[PDB]
């Protein structure tokens, strides 16, 4: 959005066509409007209390309340309410979001979920409505953890490789760094997913063997030319190609 | 929720902590008619239950003889011998009560009272304070003779 | 007076007569004898003091041990002593009680030091422990394997 | 679970067997929702 | 795999308190391997071990 077409390299103009006619193209095998992909990829949240996430709020503080730190985990406490609210299937699925939402480091303030339990810890009393300090950046969160729901619904990855996703980013390609290289929710690293999401679709019924090995370090050709039914020369010979 | 703040009650005199509350309001949704309240419930009471068993404790039950006697001749020096005192007061039909701020001994209009107060007992003091034994001290009853 | 197991101190306020379980002797009043029994636990220790009692004047007397509490309930190592003759803690003794007595499972053979003490030992209790002439337990216990 | 921990504590002073333990952990499955511990609990006081 | 990690969880939380006088170890073993390889009988569980 911050170029102008006023003055471009012709280089840069031919690489801005070849990135538009590749997300259109991606978009039209996953027909999505373009509205959808706003969405899915905004980081502007609207700031307004309203009655839902609101009756989220009061959920989450009645269901909550009487809680410890050193008893137990934050996350794990809160997952449930996280999981249904969000309507979620799983709750290792509720704690994948709420760490990847501790990598993105969401809207305005430098946020956390143990702020968000210490703001509703500390500042609330429900039933009531007067405004704290922190009340936005809380809302925020919550429409954050809603749209990046929706790009885990609208992919249709399966559970385990979504936590291989989250936990070593730097193998799917983004530049590496130690539990800090977050991948954002822009659309590079949307149709990514998407396409190693589409390539474990493509495997169906080996899946989760040939995703375990590529886990582990050990992954071969061999194994994996035997879930595509194709010779493993093939795919040794491509490998020393690039090589 | 009537009878079981009824229970926090009892729970709260049994064990001494009044800031110690354990059922919370929201187990009511109206706006879902108020499914799921016996699940709360349920829980809360478990946990009331969970944290009595948890404070609950094996009692030392020590008894004592209060003789009224010594209490009342055991005194400052404004002190008198119960006995001829309570036949001349109740002999007399005279204004005449003999004790102090939590001692005296008082006719009023037809009954006769002889009250007391519980420092002059020091019966705290019949050990030593000790906090390995106890502190807090609870009367379980109390029989005349 | 006495020794490793069996001195009769003297501390700041109070006297203390301390005992250990070996010298009972206490498993050896009966042949070992393992279709009998091995482990020999306490069902109940009550304390008579053989005295010429205050009429309604009590004595003031706790009873402790030494060895630990380490399977025993938070507080069953200790026991109270108000009127001393034949006497739990407890106002009432209710074998059938669900809560465990005090000293209920304690090793007949050497666990600590098993201890009694009179609390103002100082010109309190003085004349009745002037008056004191022996002290008398009644161990009850349990014999199987 | 707290509670038969309390039993199980019991049963260990009752009779003096201190190795002896019932309560096996793997009565919660995370993955399944939590379903069927119940089942799990009372065949395991069954047991003591 | 997890999976097969799931099956090894199952069954050794299944047949944990065993002992090998007291009964069959394949009879024991047979219900989580029925349910586990989906086989709707017990007797063919017992013919597969």
């Amino acid at each position: 959005d911050k170029i102008n077409l006023y003055d471009i390299d012709d280089k840069e103009l031919e690489k801005l066509i070849n990135r538009l006619d590749t997300l259109s193209n991606w978009l039209h095998t996953q027909k999505w409007s373009i509205y959808q992909l706003f969405l899915m990829t905004t980081t502007n949240y609207d700031k307004t209390l309203t009655p839902e996430i609101q009756n989220l709020l009061d959920t989450v503080y009645n269901g909550l309340q009487n809680f410890d730190k050193n008893k137990t985990k934050l996350l794990a406490a809160i997952a449930p309410y996280i999981a249904a609210t969000l309507q979620l299937p799983s709750e290792n699925v509720a704690h994948s979001i709420l760490l990847w939402a501790d990598k993105i480091k969401p809207s305005e303030n430098k946020i956390t979920a143990e702020k968000f339990w210490i703001w509703l810890q500390n500042r609330d009393t429900t039933e009531l409505s007067k405004p704290p300090e922190m009340q936005e950046q809380i809302i925020q969160y919550c429409h954050c953890l809603a749209q990046l729901t929706m790009i885990y619904r609208s992919s249709g990855i399966n559970e385990n490789a979504f936590r291989l996703f989250i936990e070593k980013p730097t193998i799917f390609g983004i530049p590496d760094e130690p539990n800090k290289a977050t991948p954002a929710h822009n659309a590079p690293t949307l149709i990514i997913l998407t396409r190693f999401a589409n390539w474990v679709n493509s495997l169906g019924e080996k899946a989760s063997p040939i995703l375990t090995a590529f886990e582990n370090k050990t992954l071969t050709a061999e194994k994996l030319a035997n879930a595509m039914n194709l010779d493993a020369n093939l795919l040794e010979q491509a490998s020393i190609q690039a090589q | 929720v009537a009878r079981c703040l009824m229970a926090e009650q009892a729970y709260r005199w049994e064990t001494n902590d009044s800031s110690a509350r354990f059922i919370k309001p929201g187990a009511w949704q109206g706006t879902y008619a108020g499914l799921l309240a016996g699940e709360t419930l349920m829980l809360n009471l478990a946990q009331m239950e969970d944290a009595h068993l948890k404070q609950e404790q094996r009692a030392l039950e020590v008894e004592r003889t209060v003789s009224l006697a010594q209490v009342y001749q055991s005194l400052g020096e404004k002190s008198f011998a119960l006995k001829d005192k309570i036949e001349a007061l109740l002999q007399g039909d005279k204004e005449t009560s003999a004790g102090n701020d939590g001692n005296q001994l008082k006719l009023t209009n037809n009954t006769l009272s002889a009250t007391l107060t519980l420092q002059d007992l020091k019966l705290k003091d019949d050990y030593p304070e000790e906090m390995q034994l106890g502190k807090t001290r609870r009367i379980k009853q109390i029989s005349v003779s | 007076a006495g020794n490793d197991g069996n001195q009769l101190k003297l501390t700041n306020n109070t006297l203390s007569a301390t005992l250990t379980l070996q010298d009972l002797k206490l498993k050896d009043d009966y042949p070992e004898e393992m279709q009998l029994g091995k482990t020999r636990r306490i069902k109940q220790i009550s304390v008579s003091l053989p005295a010429l009692l205050g009429p309604y004047q009590d004595v003031q007397a706790v009873l402790s041990y030494g060895g630990d509490a380490t399977g025993l309930a938070k507080g069953c190592k200790a026991l109270a002593v108000s009127h001393g003759l034949n006497d739990n803690g407890q106002f009432q003794l209710d074998f059938n009680d669900g809560k465990f007595l005090p000293f209920e499972g304690i090793d007949i053979n050497d666990k600590g030091t098993f201890t009694l003490s009179f609390p103002n030992a100082a010109s309190k209790q003085k004349n009745i422990l002037q008056m004191l002439t022996d002290i008398i337990l009644h161990i009850r216990y349990t014999i199987l394997e």
